[PDB]
């Protein structure tokens, strides 16, 4: 239908348009029933209780798609080249994007082959030229997301102060990164938005922490999601080694926004920072939430 | 297909085929390699 | 749906090919003075192209050569207005455009071995660093030492400590086998610097520059390696005297199969030396440096290193 | 079909051609509903991580093909004979090739025996004399394989070098072979093609390692499989405890390749070295990528 | 070079572009004939406008030129004409920096200049990266023609 | 009829019907009829 559209971009940049407007031209189309495709997949946590169970928690688990596309042409011979580009696209060690594009925007999924393809009929496939391939791929990050929203703040003051807007429009909480100059000491956010998980929802409601004191040369990328170490610095200087265990503990919690607050000092050339915001959502297509 | 059959079986876990002989053995196997060192030779 | 809204099409686009709405796609009835435009944007929302319609009694035909349309990269996006006379323009379909054509990643793409490369060091951290791997006498061979009685900057050498000999190989090589050297180095005593090109894996082979000084006997010689430490002198040597802070530039022309070095800012070649027996190519491409003094003290040694690909 | 041939050459030298043009003239042909026989099975680990698990590795699965043929002929006594011959075709201990021929070229598959086949119908064979034969075959080397390149460099200088030209066109890492004749000091490449899983796929782009001297009548044959010893010595000898702890560490990447030094020095009667590069795919055909 | 079997002047470009302004050009020529060689430098995807360094060679034309190409294979010179006689193995390197915009060729190991030009009007920046070579005999037999040739990004 | 049922559990092995707390329990008895005999009477 014209209000969807799905595409697939290979690991090896191939373009190709299973579903919605201009399906097909590329010789591939997707067959019904994809599942873990959707939602994704959580599943909660229960403690033995008085009254049975309590809840204990949730955890968001890996999405295991399971989905068959349709490779076509008129001849055999163009068939095998479809089939092979469409293999192409595809590869266990690297992982391809799957876009969904609708009146919400587009929203990009990155898969990974989780086993062997399974292709063609019982007969072979150049009887036909019309075959389908099952494929069980798996997004390891299981939240459907959108470019990143980026800020930038520069100055040249050697202490300054800004405010970053920042908004969850979203439906899970968002890891924010940043990307700090060098020289100078910078103070950053790390407001609770309320979340209780360290039963310090309105005690951090102002948290402020402060970075070490960035040598010449030594810009950083402070990246609070939990994949990822926090601080690495460019030039390859040991920066989190000189943080005393401190850390970013807080996402930015859906539905929640403010002026965030950034301090600068010590800066004698006045550097810059980067806020960069993902958008994750947990659905190819949802309306925002307030 | 997938969910609902043998590939939830798995997630399940060791409901169907798995044996008790091998998983005495290697909790044996990592119990020896724990306490084997610090054993006194006499 | 109360209001109205345009629809989720797409575009085709191909290499060397007019693109071409036909008229019968954009039917419908349009009175006189109705104009139709296309409009391509990027991810931005920068204007990346626009077009007008060839709108008639009851279509609307497209029609522009491969020339407009060839920087209208896929999944750039597409919005066509129609605007009937004394109307604000309203959009009657959007979407994306993607190319149906031969696909050529390689031209995109640049690969890691087709990259020139620049490499720098300056030793003033008084840290030998991870990108320099000891040869010769092992790990721990090397060493950076102050000079804190003159006014100069730290410089590498062996550790004099253990070793009065030592090399160095520069960690990962270099994409050409044209390579360009300038070392700003300081001669505190006697000893030989050797600067070492077109080295393999473990610098069992290589052309080099060295520079020996002593009490008498200050001159540059074009060596040949015979592992880390040892060296054949090819050519005659050329008198040198080695001030401190001094910048020499060694050159390894491929295509003339030529290593000369330039003193400062000299245009012409300090030492030069041609057609040696090293191998060259893919596996003769390291980097490096050595040092080797009678005494426990240093001689020649480098305050600042840099590489480059090519000359 | 004209657009796909399977054939297989039995233990015994046997020639059978189950589908494409000339099936079925031996006796034997092939019934569909084929399985694990077009993609290589590969099984993917991941481990636990913030977002539910992350990508561990791939692991390559031995093949397990179960597939049928049909053994058909107008009187039974021949039929029978030919009964006999398909399966004195098979064996348990040693392999036969099953090749497929396509306009991607031929391709072979190494299969033995897994279990005993499942032969005819409920009732007497001689009965219809055209039965069919249910074939549970493996293969321990999952990769479609091509013949192997093989190059010859002899010199009759003492110190001499030169460049083996080597590409790997197929969707898998290959392991390269040489022969190398006695006496003389080799230096062979172990390039690792950017090849990350040592953390020093820039440090050994061009990584050349030194076998260790070869007195007279000492030829070796240095194959990088893991499956085989890496040195191994024509008489017997340990050549390998003058090797100092190393080793040829690196394949060949799919999709590269170069000219690769090998050097010969201290050789008073010249010498010979001989590169065999196989031709690995994961599939029965496939268009080249790059 | 050519294919003299059918033709006598001809243009040559290297399929990829470079990704700076400035960039250096090495390139082992031969002399076995008379006729100009051109090493083309900030040219388009056509070689319509560029700058070049010429070596002709020749029994009074023993010399090289700046060149500014009007289309791949006619071009107008800029400048004067140094004279330079032209060996078998002869490296000459093709320097264009962006800084200076300033085009330079130096022979063998010196490093001064051999030719030099400035302030040449040719459209830089991207969509004008692109490197090649031509030549041009007036008879059918070669030249001054490369037997090596490399391309680096910047000087 | 055997082939693919039951009687090809049974050469599954202890995939259906088997216990842990007696296997545990025999296996117990096996190790204490192996270290009993040469456990001190202190």
């Amino acid at each position: 239908t014209d209000f969807l559209k799905i595409e697939l971009i290979g690991r090896d940049g191939s373009h190709w348009v299973l579903s919605g407007p201009g399906m097909g031209q590329q010789g591939v189309t997707l067959n019904p029933n994809l599942q873990q495709f959707y939602d994704a997949p959580v599943k909660t946590l229960y403690v033995p209780g008085p009254f049975g169970e309590e809840y204990a928690g949730k955890r968001v688990q890996r999405r295991e798609i399971v989905f068959s596309v349709q490779a076509y042409d008129e001849d055999p011979d163009t068939w095998s080249t479809v089939d092979s580009l469409w293999r192409w696209a595809w590869d266990y060690d690297e992982e391809s994007e799957l876009r969904v594009s609708t009146s919400d925007g587009t929203r990009f999924l990155k898969v990974r082959l989780m086993e062997e393809p399974k292709p063609y009929y019982e007969k072979d496939p150049h009887i036909t030229a019309d075959n389908p391939i099952v494929m069980t791929v798996t997004a390891t990050f299981p939240y459907w997301q959108d470019e990143p929203e980026e800020l930038i703040w520069t100055t040249l003051s050697t202490e300054d102060m800004t405010r970053f807007p920042v908004r969850n429009d979203g439906d899970v909480p968002v890891w924010l990164k940043w990307t700090l100059t060098a020289p100078g000491l910078w103070i950053l956010p790390d407001f609770s938005w309320g979340n209780d998980m360290y039963s310090r929802g309105r005690e951090d409601l102002g948290r402020t922490v402060a970075m070490p004191e960035l040598v010449a040369g030594e810009h950083v990328s402070v990246d609070s999601d939990p994949r990822v170490q926090t601080l690495i610095a460019v030039n390859g200087m040991p920066t989190q080694n000189r943080w005393k265990g401190n850390d970013l503990l807080y996402p930015l919690m859906p539905g929640k926004g403010a002026e965030i607050p950034v301090q600068l000092k010590n800066a004698p050339e006045g550097g810059a920072c980067k806020l960069t915001r993902p958008r994750w959502y947990s659905r190819p297509w949802s309306r925002p939430g307030v | 297909s997938s969910g609902g059959g043998p590939a939830v079986v798995n997630n399940y876990g060791d409901i169907h085929t798995a044996n008790y002989d091998e998983f005495y053995k290697g909790q044996q196997r990592r119990e020896a390699q724990q306490q084997a060192p610090i054993l006194p030779v006499r | 749906m109360l209001s109205t809204g345009p629809i989720m099409e797409t575009l085709t686009l191909t290499v060397g090919s007019a693109f071409e709405i036909p008229g019968w796609k954009l039917r419908g009835e349009y009175p006189a003075g109705t104009t139709s435009h296309l409009v391509f944007t990027d991810a931005a929302g920068g204007t990346l192209g626009e077009f007008e319609g060839t709108v008639s009694a009851k279509e609307i035909h497209y029609l522009q050569a491969p020339d407009d349309v060839k920087n209208i990269p896929h999944g750039a996006n597409f919005q066509l207005f129609v605007t009937y006379p004394s109307m604000q323009p309203q959009c009657l379909y959007f979407g994306t455009a993607i190319r149906k054509e031969p696909r050529y990643p390689l031209s995109t793409v640049v690969s890691p071995e087709d990259s020139a490369v620049q490499y720098k060091a300056n030793f003033v951290g008084q840290y030998i660093g991870p990108m320099w791997k000891p040869m010769g006498n092992g790990w721990g061979s090397l060493g950076i030492h102050t000079h804190a009685l003159i006014s100069e900057a730290p410089s590498m050498g062996p550790n004099y400590s253990l070793f009065s000999s030592a090399a160095a190989r520069w960690l990962w090589s270099m994409n050409m086998d044209s390579v360009t050297i300038v070392v700003r180095v300081l001669n505190v005593g006697a000893g030989k610097f050797n600067v070492i090109v077109c080295a393999d894996y473990q610098m069992q082979t290589y052309l080099g520059i060295q520079f020996e000084t002593g009490i008498s006997n200050n001159k540059v010689h074009v060596i040949t390696g015979d592992g880390p430490l040892n060296w054949g002198y090819q050519g005659d040597a050329v008198n040198n005297t080695t001030a401190n802070g001094d910048v020499y530039t060694i050159k390894y022309n491929d295509l003339l199969d030529t290593i000369s070095c330039y003193k400062g800012t000299s245009l012409t070649p300090l030492i030069e030396a041609s057609g040696l027996d090293v191998p060259h190519g893919e596996g003769f491409r390291y980097t490096g440096l050595a040092w080797n003094t009678a005494l426990l003290s240093p001689g020649v040694e480098p305050t600042a290193w840099e590489a480059k690909d090519g000359v």
